[PDB]
């Protein structure tokens, strides 16, 4: 009745250990541009300055 | 795209186009003929136009050298716009444009002449002058009677030769 507490502690604190590798890989890992930016207007691409603009300037 | 400043150079290169673009005819018409003529040359020319800036947007970049081909007819186009503009009303044509060399060349000071000429191109070129993006219950501009804006001073030709067309009745 000993041997389980011990383990049913060493298994709360195994858990805790993963959870903490896990949310410290979370960290590094990359993220989206709608995500890490502005949700609404989820392109890099600008259009911008739009009065007197050439066209064949786009690419 | 920005104004040369600070001491700029002028200067020209005595050279020939290349040998596989074919020979195209240029024109020679000065800002008074061509503020005249450009809406009859972009009624006639649309769809060429069109087609060069459409060109012109799908290959970015391209540009210059890979939709030179349509370049060619918009400018074989209007050509032939003012040709025929001349051969058929080169009287009342120098009219206008002979209005709009004074006055800054606003179109706002010659309305006497521009309805002559407007006249003439749709008698006889049957090209229309229109303002699109103008949504109807709007009255185009140069259609209005007594508009707020008239200029300082009529010239004579265009009077005379206005008051000849009522008298003739053509007007």
């Amino acid at each position: 009745d000993i041997l389980n507490e011990e383990a049913k502690i060493v298994q709360a604190l195994n858990n805790q250990r993963e959870l903490t590798i896990k949310m410290h890989e979370l960290k590094r890992e990359e993220k989206d541009y709608a995500h890490s930016y502005s949700p609404l207007f989820s392109d890099p691409v600008p259009q911008g300055g739009s009065i007197g603009k050439a066209p064949g300037s786009s690419r | 795209p920005r104004e040369a400043a600070a001491h700029w150079v002028p200067f020209e290169d005595k050279a020939n186009m290349p040998d596989n673009v074919p020979d195209v005819v240029e024109v020679g018409a000065t800002s008074a003929p061509l503020l005249s003529a450009s809406y009859f040359i972009g009624a006639k020319c649309k769809p060429y136009n069109d087609d060069f800036m459409l060109c012109r947007e799908e290959s970015q970049g391209s540009g210059a050298i890979d939709c030179l081909k349509e370049g060619r007819r918009v400018t074989r186009c209007a050509v032939s716009v003012i040709e025929d503009i001349n051969k058929s009303c080169l009287d009342e044509f120098r009219l206008h444009w002979q209005c709009l060399e004074q006055n800054n060349h606003q179109l706002s000071g010659c309305r006497k002449a521009e309805a002559l000429l407007n006249k003439c191109v749709f008698t006889k070129l049957n090209l229309e002058k229109k303002i699109p993006g103008l949504r109807p219950d709007e009255e185009p501009v140069f259609l209005k009677k007594d508009p707020w804006i008239k200029p300082a001073v009529d010239d004579f030709k265009s009077v005379r030769a206005y008051a000849e067309a009522k008298k003739n009745g053509t007007l």
